[PDB]
């Protein structure tokens, strides 16, 4: 309990965990890619819908993007948190 | 497009 | 002339001339007979708007506007009329030797 | 109701989870599961209804990333234009109208001074506090009567230099002040070498033999008439009322320290319409709390629903520097730091003339200014950081 | 003349016409009609903006196919397109093309093509003022004939709006970030639940609460054919099961049509809206549906009414599904369940009839003679006022308290003639049954439909003004009496006397003058709250913080805790909890 | 009474960035104040 | 402005009884009758004979100078 | 005594049929509302020239008069149609004011 | 009951204000020296005083 | 070279001198346009300024409407003349220095302490710092004679809307905006920041009036609506 | 007026925070002690702990969803 | 010369030649259009009971009665007990009887005859139930409604707000000649604004790059070279080739950055007054 013990219990919620902006943040970057070069990293051929965002949004289901989050605390602090389930 | 080199 | 086609009367009133409104028949016989307050929409007033019991006869007490002009534009009752008057003098004169 | 071999698992298992939930939160959930009767349960229930406790909890907490601020003011100024004038006075009184709705938020929101109709509830005493004659006697030790309400007719008389005081005796009669008291206050005015002779049993006059003018004979008439008999000050009049099995003051006007002065008052639960007198009396941590109860209070009242969250953040934001600030002209300008979201604010450009002469400077800190140029915010999506390899595929 | 000074001033000059808002393009503003046919998330535009309006769409090596085909169709053919954007940056517009059969074969990666709007699309639709944030969501386009935007019957609450003549704003985002942040944040199935409060702000209206109240009673029995028909307007194909009754004729229920949508492991135990009057039973053991029973998704007992399915509506069974399966299971719930209730209304008849309004004559004999008693008190009152002979009320003077027993008395007098006149009424008619239900009116229209309109009053005091002393010349000089200050004795029925319709129009005139003060009053307040609040944020820690570093809360709220994830205004329920799992055994 | 009510704002200000900066330990720290508190009270 | 051709919400033609019922309804016959006899009676069609207007006849004086 | 206690409304509040059993905002919404209805408006329609007119084909008397329909002259320039109404819910695409 | 002027049709609506040559009295503001107050409009033939 | 960001804005009170550095042509007729020549030379309308219609080349920049920013032009006042939106603060700067020697009319010990104290609470305590400004205002202003060069100081008051007229023991003066700016150009830098202005962006005497910026066309185009003559604007 | 108000219900539980405590809170918190909200030295209830400019005071309220809830402010001058 | 407004079409109708009075040439032109209803028009009543078509059904497909009837318009029950217009109800029965009976009805305020009970009679009397309900079967399947629906004459009004008149869209098209957005109403291509509201909203949901989309890039977008030392903004000629300064001419290097035009346009009417701003540059790429 460094202040509080909610500020505990709301960062051990949220050290693995994505918020709705990163999700949001990561598919957008990842459309914006797809539209211009940058081939899936899936097998597109049995997907519903051929267009970006639906390719962004299942390449971020499976967990093939490897991309990395950087939050960045009032204090100084900074947490790496990646979306690759390796 | 930045480059920020420097020396 | 110039009055007419503008609504600027002198004293500063302003739109006392208007197109009048040929919808249908009921739109031109109710503008042949709105009257507007002069002192309106400068304040509510909460007063002003209110349906005084003297209108009983006079006014409608249902065809109002909604919204700011509420209670302030109000229509002729059926059977009101408006006076004409007369010179004062004769008035005077009866009232003296009464 | 459970067994004891229960029990001892309930505590066992509950003992293991105290870092993990608030603590009134743990308090609630030992409780609900001690009022379970008329069913008997196992084991694996109470490690689901934990789990799915502690589940809960954690999928109900908030997200950083999240403009608040915007969300806040949104929920409490939605339900502003939903209110409605469907009352006029107190309770159960009848009389006393109140301003509550719209206007009323409005008053709390802009920090007035003084506001339109104060009020106050006065709480009385344990020894006073069941007594309706009690009661009574001091809400009409409070009402601030004066000398002008209390007269029939009053009489100058410039042939005698005097003026005389007719008294109506009920009026007289229901305030408790005898003639005596009355005579004793006029003297105590100082109004000069004077003297009083009575004329009838109501009645009386006072000659004023020291002044020769025929002006301000008529102001010390009317300095007679605006003078104070009893009461405090700013009282206009006392109802009492009775709310549980206890007698209680409903008073329109609002005096707070002249009231703690009163004998026979609870100083330690008088409650007050003004926020402004019980922030320079009781302080700023009280005038945050008594903001928080009217601001509920008027929202509860018109039916609406509003999250206590919402109130305590806006509660929170009027009183941050040490006094209770106006949100807008002072609450805005006061910690905006920026000019062009201030010049934005209301359309004037005497704060850019201000700025270029003391030469401000702009930093594009907040949300309006990037806004304003066109540069992306700094919140929702804004918050978020991204790196990527694209070496691995 | 205007001059530098006016070049920046009001709501028309650089600040407020050009900085803080501004005009765009790619945007439409249509009339707005129902259509109970569309998703929650789905909105209905016609031809005519779906081709004006476009989407820029870039070619890849997976969508060149379809990209084709776009452009293979001009642009006066749906679906197609209006231009071609080259990789150099100069464009082509279709019109003026010879031939497009080739130029969509010449195309490959990298070019652009501003393709018509097709299903799917995502639009912000809007609805102003805008008054906080749920006004404008993003929905799904779907092309129909007509003319109008067309939106669901659910998504009136969020967007305040009603089918009088309103307008709607369309804007269509037009980059591949805007579009993603869009469908992924501004869904309108991701808002169920507002922010104000715990509960849901989309649900059901008015035809809804009264089908699903016809539905679920217990006196309704269908037959193969009628379960068949009620079905198939929704998606659910599959066994139906035994009918619930066997022997002597096959007949299903309602219950056992609706419990066919619950999740399998749904518990449930409340009373319904309909639980107010002589109904209140507290407990399971009710001869009425006054009290709703669910075990492992099964609707055991109790109706469907404003308290399980109604729009804002906390801790309601529709709060709890969609708290514990999502707003998927929202969203498909109020997708299918809700059309039977609409298709079952229209099986069956749902009219108003005047005779539901009529009472018998005995009914008015006895609201007389209640009249009558009440005017002599009044009288009474009044002719002992004039002789003293009152003990006012303490702490209030003469003139004061006469008038308070006089309104008193009234009052009285209408709660007692409403009561008569809802006792001698029959229990099921359809006016009762809207009002009960909680779908449209109140038990304070019915008083004033079938007995007395009551006391009128404007600011709340009676009328008083008119002339000296009296308030129309059809009544004697100093008249107090009920009748003279605005006491109306008959029925919207039976019909208002002249000087009855006179004083009903005096006290109804405030409302049509309060609403443009309370609209203007509360943008100025939003405003300036608005501008205060601007700039806050939650950090990493849990703090709130403004943008410019200083904190205002330790932590937000006092556990961190949104509104919007909460259970109305609650952390979690324990006893919600403890119901979800052993709820099937009570 | 309103310079020296700044004067002290200023100094509490100053003796807070030093602490902060690992200048001067804690009880130097409450010494100072203390004394800037003592030394200012008499004004008031 | 003049009779239409057909009732409005069943197709029935009732624009040739028109000219009888406006004549023998001037002649002082009760309309219920002489609508009952002329074989109307649907009261949709009833409504469209009953209500008509026939604003024409004053139109043919003030026409269009084409 | 009074001439015609009816003779309190306006030119317009007198072409609603049973006013008297009606809310009272419903009335002034009738009057402003039927300021705007279509419908004959002038005989010479056809040859006097307005900047915007409207005009309904088949224009109908109502059924369900008031006494002073006729001494305004409405039956001879009506501004509506009789419609077989019916009272039910049916399909959904009649909520809320449709 | 009204005019063609260049070719449109005006009409002038009827104006209601309070009556000129007549004595109206109140009472003052709250909190002012002033207690009572009465105003009157002469109107002229062609100014208003 | 890099494509970048707007980071911040730096304003202050532009200066005569820089107002002549910024300008291209110096305004010298005062006819518009001759026989609808509007590129005449000298004019507001000199095609210098900028080019509006579609199809033209500004004579400064090889460019047309895409990538035109206006340009903006010179007029020498003879006369100065006082800006009405600043003159509050120069209210301030009169009554709070001497008329003769232009220093502020506290004595030194104090005054140099008192600029201590702003500079070292200046940026961490904004209001502390307007609220030490303002008191020292107000003690400069009650004070009738300046300690540093010995003189007894008369006292002015505002007239609205710009006119000062200062009391010289009777028969008030009016006073003139050259001797304004003369007065008010000798207050030292050192002395101009304590009264919370920036010397180095906002100096005083910048504030009266030399030299008048004409903006360009492009800010202030000709509207040929109304399918007749072109109506010119109120700039 | 000698009236005590420190017991009045509107007034939650202020406490003069030692300097161990305020160095720690300031630390973990990563601000300048100044960023806090402000309280005036001369507040009643401040006054009547005795309260310096430069402390510390933390404060204790009721609160709905926690039962107590513990804020900080920064004594100023006043 | 004068041309038809946009977006509407119709027949030329009348052509007026004449003299206004001092020999100048007056010429007047007519045009008609042709007005169906359809979904989106208001209708009304004479209760105050507006509304817009929702859908338009067919013969077949509406509930018709045991005698054939269809209704002309549908109108909920759940519009009745809350606006409490029992007028509504009272002329949908006396229109009914009107047309059955042929007599006249005067429904005059305080003076209605006939009574309701007599027309209740006389409705009864002529082969239809009194409380004006009928039988009704279903027009789609056949089937027998369970109960009997309300059915009147009532009478309607159409109003002047036409669906075909409120429609606007725009893509593309001109701009103002000053802050270069794009221009105002219907006839001018369209434009809808972008209000301070609705920017609220879209921060409330934290979508940084829809705001940026919605503010930014649909409008008054543009490119400004701004000076690395004095930070006023230059320009970029085609002489031969500069990036050109107004007070530092060839001797800094000038930066471009995108930014609202009207942005621009505020900071040269800013230095119209005396104001100076200098806009200090930033790098675009963050270093870590
Ligand atoms: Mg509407
Ligand atoms: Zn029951
Ligand atoms: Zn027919
Ligand atoms: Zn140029
Ligand atoms: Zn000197
Ligand atoms: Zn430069």
């Amino acid at each position: 309990m460094t202040i509080d013990k909610i500020n505990e219990i709301f960062k051990e919620n949220w050290k693995n965990k994505l918020t709705k902006y990163e999700i949001a943040r990561i598919i957008s970057a990842r459309a914006l890619q797809l539209s211009m070069g940058a081939l899936p990293l899936i097998d597109t051929s049995n997907l519903k819908s051929d267009d970006v965002i639906s390719i962004a949004e299942e390449e971020l289901k499976r967990g093939v993007l490897p991309i990395t989050i950087r939050r960045i605390y009032p204090n100084g602090q900074v947490e790496l948190i990646s979306v690759r389930k390796i | 497009m930045s480059y920020s080199l420097k020396t | 002339r110039h009055a007419l086609a503008t609504g600027n009367w002198v004293g500063g009133r302003t739109g006392v001339s208007q197109l009048l409104d040929r919808t249908n028949w009921l739109s031109m016989l109710s503008h042949l007979r709105r009257v507007v307050s002069s002192l309106a929409r400068g304040q509510p007033n909460f007063e002003a708007r209110d349906l005084h019991g003297t209108q009983w006869g006079r006014m409608c007490p249902f065809e109002t506007p909604e919204g700011p002009n509420s209670g302030l534009v109000k229509n002729l009752a059926l059977l009101a009329q408006v006076s004409v008057g007369i010179n004062e003098s004769v008035v005077e004169r009866v009232a003296y030797e009464l | 109701m459970i067994d004891e071999k229960l029990k001892g698992y309930i505590d066992k298992r509950l003992n293991e989870i105290k870092d993990k939930i608030p603590d009134k939160l743990h308090e609630d959930l030992r409780a609900a599961i001690m009022d379970i009767n008329g069913v008997e349960l196992t084991e694996e229930d109470i490690d689901r209804i934990i789990d799915l406790t502690i589940r809960e909890y954690q999928q109900s907490l908030i997200e950083p990333g999240e403009a608040i601020g915007v969300v806040t003011a949104q929920s409490v100024g939605e339900p502003g234009t939903q209110m409605t004038l469907r009352t006029f006075h107190f309770a159960g009184i009848r009389e006393l109208n109140v301003t509550l709705g719209l206007p009323r938020l409005i008053e709390i929101v802009d920090a007035r001074k003084v506001p339109s109709t104060p009020m106050m509830t006065i709480y009385l005493t344990d020894e006073y506090k069941t007594d309706k004659d009690k009661a009574l006697d001091i809400a009409r030790r409070i009402e601030y009567t004066r000398v002008e309400n209390v007269v029939s007719s009053v009489s100058v008389d410039i042939s005698n230099m005097s003026i005389t005081l007719q008294f109506d005796q009920e009026m007289l009669k229901d305030k408790g002040v005898s003639i005596e008291e009355i005579k004793k206050i006029i003297t105590k005015l100082k109004l000069g070498e004077i003297r009083i002779e009575d004329n009838d049993e109501y009645s009386f006059t006072i000659y004023f033999e020291k002044i020769d003018s025929i002006m301000a004979l008529f102001k010390m008439r009317e300095k007679i008439l605006n003078t104070k008999i009893k009461g405090v000050k700013g009282i206009k009049r006392a109802i009492v009322q009775k709310k549980g099995d206890e007698y209680v003051i409903i008073t329109d006007g609002s005096n707070l320290e002249g009231i703690m002065n009163v004998t026979g008052v609870d100083i330690n639960k008088i409650q007050t319409n003004n926020i402004h007198e019980v922030e320079e009396v009781l302080g700023i941590e009280a005038a945050r709390e008594l903001i928080s109860r009217e601001i509920k209070k008027v929202l509860e009242e018109q039916g609406l629903d509003v999250d206590m969250r919402h109130i305590v953040l806006v509660s929170d934001i009027m009183t941050r520097t040490g006094d209770i600030r106006q949100i807008g002209r002072h609450g805005v300008t006061g910690e905006k730091s920026s000019v062009l979201a201030r010049a934005a604010f209301e359309v004037t450009v005497k704060h850019l003339l201000d700025a270029a002469a003391r030469g401000e400077r702009e930093e594009f800190k907040g949300v309006i200014e990037n806004i304003i140029i066109g540069q992306p915010i700094r919140l929702g999506t804004g918050i978020v950081e991204l790196t990527m390899k694209p070496n691995m595929r | 003349l205007r001059t530098l000074a006016q070049r920046l001033k009001g709501k028309e000059g650089r600040f407020r016409g050009n900085l803080s808002g501004k005009r765009v393009d790619f945007s439409a503003r249509t009339v707005i009609s129902p259509d109970p046919n569309l998703s929650i998330d789905e909105v209905g535009i016609p031809y005519t903006i779906a081709r004006m309006l476009t989407v820029p769409e870039r070619v890849t090596n997976i969508n060149i196919e379809r990209i084709r085909q776009y452009i293979i169709n001009g642009p006066d053919k749906w679906p197609g397109a209006n231009y071609v954007i080259k990789p150099d940056g100069r464009r082509i517009d279709l019109r003026y093309v010879k031939d497009r059969k080739e130029l969509a074969s010449s195309i490959t990666a990298g070019y652009v093509v501003e393709r018509h709007l097709v299903d799917g699309d995502v639009v912000l639709f809007n609805r102003q003022p805008s008054l906080h944030r749920i006004s404008m969501m993003a929905h799904k386009v779907r092309v129909l004939p007509g003319r109008t935007f067309r939106l669901n019957l659910l998504d009136c609450p969020p967007y305040n709006a009603d089918f009088d003549g309103d307008e709607m704003n369309l804007h269509v985002p037009q980059s591949e970030e805007a579009i993603a942040e869009a469908r992924e944040l501004m869904l309108v199935h991701k808002n169920i639940i507002t922010p104000r409060y715990g509960g849901p702000i989309i649900g059901g209206g008015q035809d809804y609460i009264s089908g699903a109240y016809l539905l679920s009673v217990k006196t309704t029995l269908l037959t193969v054919e009628e379960v068949a028909t009620i079905l198939g307007v929704t998606d659910f194909v599959g066994e139906l099961g035994e009918p619930a009754i066997l022997a002597p004729k096959p007949y299903y229920t309602g219950k056992q049509v609706i419990s066919l949508f619950l999740p399998k492991d749904f518990n449930f135990h409340g009373p319904a809206n309909i639980s107010k009057g002589p109904r209140a039973c507290k407990d399971e053991i009710c001869p009425h549906d006054s009290f709703i029973v669910i075990k492992n998704g099964l609707l055991l007992e109790g109706v469907f009414d404003k308290k399980a399915i109604g729009n804002q509506q906390p801790e309601s069974m529709l709060h709890w599904s969609i708290r514990e399966y999502g707003t998927e299971y929202g969203k498909w719930l109020m997708d299918n369940v809700f059309k039977m209730f609409i298709r079952f209304l229209e099986m069956r008849g749902f009219t108003m009839t005047l005779e539901d309004i009529t009472i018998p004559d005995e009914a008015q004999n006895e609201i007389t003679t209640k009249i009558k008693e009440g005017y002599s008190q009044v009288d009474e009152y009044i002719r002992k006022f004039n002789e003293g002979q009152l003990e006012p009320i303490p702490g209030r003077t003469i003139e004061e308290s006469l008038e308070s027993y006089i309104l008193d008395t009234l009052d009285k007098l209408r709660k007692v003639a409403g009561e008569i006149a809802t006792k001698y009424l029959d229990p099921f008619n359809n006016v009762y049954i809207m009002a009960i239900t909680g779908a449209r009116g109140s038990e304070l229209n019915i008083t004033q439909m079938t007995a007395l309109l009551g006391q009128q009053s404007v600011r709340g005091e009676r009328i008083r003004r008119g002339y000296r002393e009296r308030t129309l010349s059809l009544f004697k000089y100093g008249d107090i009496a009920p009748e003279a200050r605005g006491f109306v004795k008959n029925s919207f029925m039976r019909g208002l006397s002249p000087y009855e319709m006179f004083f009903h129009a005096a006290g109804g005139r405030e409302g049509l003058v309060d609403t443009a003060v309370k609209t203007s009053q509360s943008g100025y307040m939003q405003r300036r709250l608005i501008n205060a609040l601007s700039d806050l944020r939650i950090e990493y820690d849990g703090t709130v913080r403004s943008l410019y570093g200083d904190i205002v809360q330790v932590v937000y709220g006092d556990d961190a805790v949104h509104p919007m994830y909460s259970a109305h205004s609650k952390s979690v329920n324990v006893n919600r909890v403890i119901e979800r799992v052993i709820g099937w055994k009570r | 009474v309103t310079i020296s009510d700044i004067e002290m704002l200023l100094k509490d200000t100053e003796i807070w960035d030093k602490l902060l900066r690992n200048e001067l330990s804690i009880e130097e720290a409450k010494k100072m104040f203390d004394d800037v508190a003592r030394s200012y009270s008499k004004a008031d | 402005m003049i009779i239409p051709i057909r009732c409005f919400t069943c197709g029935a033609v009732v624009a040739d009884k028109w000219e009888p019922f406006s004549n023998r309804v001037m002649g002082g016959e009760d309309p219920e009758k002489v609508l009952t006899e002329l074989g109307v009676n649907r009261y949709c069609c009833r409504r469209m004979l009953l209500s008509h207007v026939n604003i024409i006849r004053e139109i043919i004086h003030y026409t269009r100078p084409i | 005594l009074e001439i015609w206690p009816s003779a309190i409304l306006g030119i317009i509040a007198s072409i609603i049929p049973y006013p008297e059993h009606n809310q009272s905002p419903r009335n002034t919404y009738q009057s402003a509302m039927a300021k705007q209805s279509l419908g004959l408006y002038a005989s010479n329609y056809q040859i006097r020239t307005d900047t915007r007119a409207h005009l309904l084909h088949y224009p109908q008397m109502p059924l369900v008069q008031t006494r002073m329909l006729g001494v305004i002259g409405y039956n001879d320039r009506p501004a509506g149609a009789n419609a077989i109404l019916a009272i039910m819910s049916y399909t959904g695409y009649n909520m809320e004011d449709s | 009951g009204y005019f063609i002027v260049n070719g449109s049709e005006k009409v002038i609506i009827a104006q209601e204000d309070l009556a000129t040559n007549r004595v109206l009295v109140d009472y003052g503001k709250s909190g002012s020296n002033i207690t009572h107050v009465a105003k009157v409009t002469s109107s002229a033939a062609g100014y208003r005083v | 070279m890099s494509e970048k960001i707007i980071r911040g804005v730096k304003f202050g009170v532009l200066s005569p001198n820089e107002i002549r550095q910024m300008s291209v042509t110096a305004i010298i007729t005062s006819e518009v346009y001759d026989e609808d020549g509007t590129p005449i030379e000298g004019g507001v309308m000199d095609p210098k300024l900028g080019v509006i219609e579609p199809g033209q080349k500004c004579p400064v920049c090889g460019n047309t409407l895409a990538g035109c920013p206006g340009h903006f032009g010179h007029i020498e006042l003879i006369k100065p003349v006082i800006h009405i939106g600043y003159v509050k603060h120069i209210y301030d700067f009169l009554r709070s220095t001497c008329w003769r020697c232009g220093r502020i009319k506290i004595k030194e010990q104090d005054l140099e302490r008192y600029k201590r104290i702003y500079n070292a609470i200046k940026l961490r305590w904004p209001s502390a710092a307007r609220r030490l400004v303002e008191y020292i205002k107000k003690i400069s202003i009650k004070n009738l004679e300046c300690p540093h060069c010995g003189e007894k100081q008369f006292k002015i008051k505002l007239e609205k809307p710009y006119n000062f007229n200062e009391e010289r023991n009777g028969s008030i003066v009016k006073l003139s905006p050259s001797e304004i700016r003369d007065r008010l150009e000798r207050i030292p830098d050192s002395d101009v920041e304590l009264l919370g202005y920036d010397p180095k962006s906002s100096r005083p005497e910048w504030m009266i009036l030399t030299v008048l910026p004409v903006p360009p066309i492009t800010i202030r185009p000709s509207i040929t609506i109304e399918s007749g003559i072109r109506a010119e604007d109120d700039l | 007026k000698k009236i005590d108000i420190s017991n009045h219900e509107l007034v939650p539980k202020h406490e003069i925070l030692q300097l161990e405590e305020a160095y720690k809170l300031v630390k973990e918190l990563g601000i300048k002690p100044e960023q806090l909200p402000w309280i005036r030295a001369s507040d009643p209830v401040a006054k009547s702990i005795g309260a310096k400019p430069g402390d510390i005071i933390k404060i204790t309220r009721k609160s709905p969803f926690t039962g107590e809830s513990v804020t900080y402010r920064y004594v100023i001058t006043g | 010369s004068i041309v038809t407004r946009h977006g509407e079409n119709g027949i030329v109708d009348l052509v007026l030649i004449t003299e206004t009075l001092e020999g100048n040439k007056l010429v007047k032109v007519r045009v008609r259009d042709l007005r169906i209803p359809e979904i989106g028009d208001k209708f009304a009543t004479r209760h105050g009971q507006k509304g817009v078509v929702g859908i338009l059904i067919d013969q077949v497909d509406m509930p018709y009665t045991a005698k054939g009837i269809v209704p002309d318009i549908i109108l909920n029950p759940h519009a009745l007990p809350s606006r409490m217009t029992i007028g509504q109800i009272m002329e949908a029965i006396g229109g009914k009887y009107a047309a059955l009976s042929g007599k006249p009805v005067d429904a005059t305020p305080f003076l209605e005859t006939p009574k309701l009970q007599e027309m209740q009679k006389e409705i009864l009397k002529l082969g239809h139930l009194p409380d004006s309900t009928e039988v009704v079967y279903d027009g789609r399947t056949g089937q027998k409604l369970k109960s009997r629906i309300l059915f009147g004459i009532v009478y309607y009004q159409k109003l002047h707000h036409m669906v075909a008149d409120k429609m606007h869209a725009r893509a593309r098209g001109p701009v103002q000649i000053l802050t270069r957005q794009p221009t105002e109403g219907r006839a001018r291509e369209g434009g809808l604004r972008f209000g301070e509201m609705e920017r609220d909203c879209l921060i409330g949901f934290g979508t940084a790059m829809l705001i940026k989309d919605r503010l930014l890039d649909n409008s008054d977008k543009a490119v400004v070279y701004i000076c690395d030392q004095c930070g006023y903004v230059g320009w970029y000629d085609r002489s031969k080739n500069r990036y050109v300064c107004p007070v530092h001419g060839d001797k800094s290097v000038l930066h471009p950055v995108t930014v609202s035009y009207a942005f621009k346009l505020l900071i040269q009417e800013l230095m119209s007054m005396v104001i100076s701003p200098r806009l200090i540059l930033g790098e675009k790429v963050n270093l870590g």
